[PDB]
């Protein structure tokens, strides 16, 4: 899913 | 042959992001201290390799024109480099001088540290094929955001705008190597080559992390979506 990664990418 | 203004701001801009990373010593002094047992090792490493992650993120949001790429690559960008990244900073920092006989004593732990035997001789022929480069801190920092800027990784989409990226990256990066080894016309295509075995540790990194000599193998859950573990 890559949640995590595209949380801290986008923030 | 000399670097230009637009590259001369682009290698500073680089070297900034670069820097605000873990200092080096903090890792090595630890690992130098005292000897840990295969348990201690395993959770130093997660925790490691989840800032790390975190501070990846971080210096490739500042890449110019990453933040305008289709946000899916964004994403396979990332994800298909943070395993040689970390690798490659690895190595960055197992070749930083040491006092006499220390850095015989960071691989002896290293060595010992619960990875199996299976994997270290991989790993340290790699570190030992990146100390013979002697790469300046200005080489590590280009080289990670090469490495960042693969357009060739796997879901890549637009593999286009991903080249358009990389390219200023390898531009800079050709004008040092033909500077600081004008005796080493090949520097250049040395530091490139690297990458290929770099590569090599995706495969099985996996299998290296399940393969460590503790009972239980716990991840964090940035770890796990980056790494497919759990
Ligand atoms: C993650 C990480 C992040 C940063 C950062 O954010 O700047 C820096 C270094 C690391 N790496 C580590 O902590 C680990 C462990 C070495 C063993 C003990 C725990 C740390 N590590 C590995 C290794 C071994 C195996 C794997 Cl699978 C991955 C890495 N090789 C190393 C070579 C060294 F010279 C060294 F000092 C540490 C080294």
């Amino acid at each position: 899913d890559h949640q995590l990664l595209r949380y801290l990418l986008d923030k | 042959m000399e670097l230009t203004p637009d590259q001369q701001t682009l290698l500073h801009f680089i070297m900034d992001s670069y820097n605000k990373q873990r200092m080096p010593q903090e890792i090595t002094n630890k690992i130098l201290k005292e000897a840990f047992s295969a348990e201690e090792n395993f959770l130093i490493l997660t925790e490691m390799a989840t800032n790390h992650v975190q501070v990846l993120v971080e210096f490739t949001k500042k890449l110019p024109g990453f933040q305008t790429l289709d946000h899916e690559d964004q994403i396979a960008l990332l994800k298909g480099s943070a395993v040689e990244a970390m690798f490659l900073r690895s190595a960055e920092i197992f070749n930083k001088k040491l006092p006499s006989g220390h850095s015989d004593l960071l691989e002896a732990r290293i060595r010992n540290s619960g990875i199996s035997d299976e994997y270290i001789t991989p790993m340290f022929s790699f570190y030992k094929s990146i100390g013979e480069l002697k790469m300046t801190q200005e080489e590590y920092a280009l080289l990670t955001a090469i490495v960042i800027l693969s357009p060739d990784r796997q879901y890549i989409k637009d593999r286009e705008a991903v080249e358009k990226l990389q390219e200023p990256l390898l531009d800079v990066l050709q004008k040092l190597c033909k500077i600081h080894q004008p005796e080493n016309p090949q520097h250049f295509a040395c530091l490139l080559g690297r990458l290929t075995e770099l590569r090599t540790f995706n495969h099985h990194h996996a299998e290296m992390l399940m393969s460590w000599r503790v009972n239980d193998h716990k991840f964090t859950p940035l770890l796990c979506e980056i790494w497919d573990v759990q």
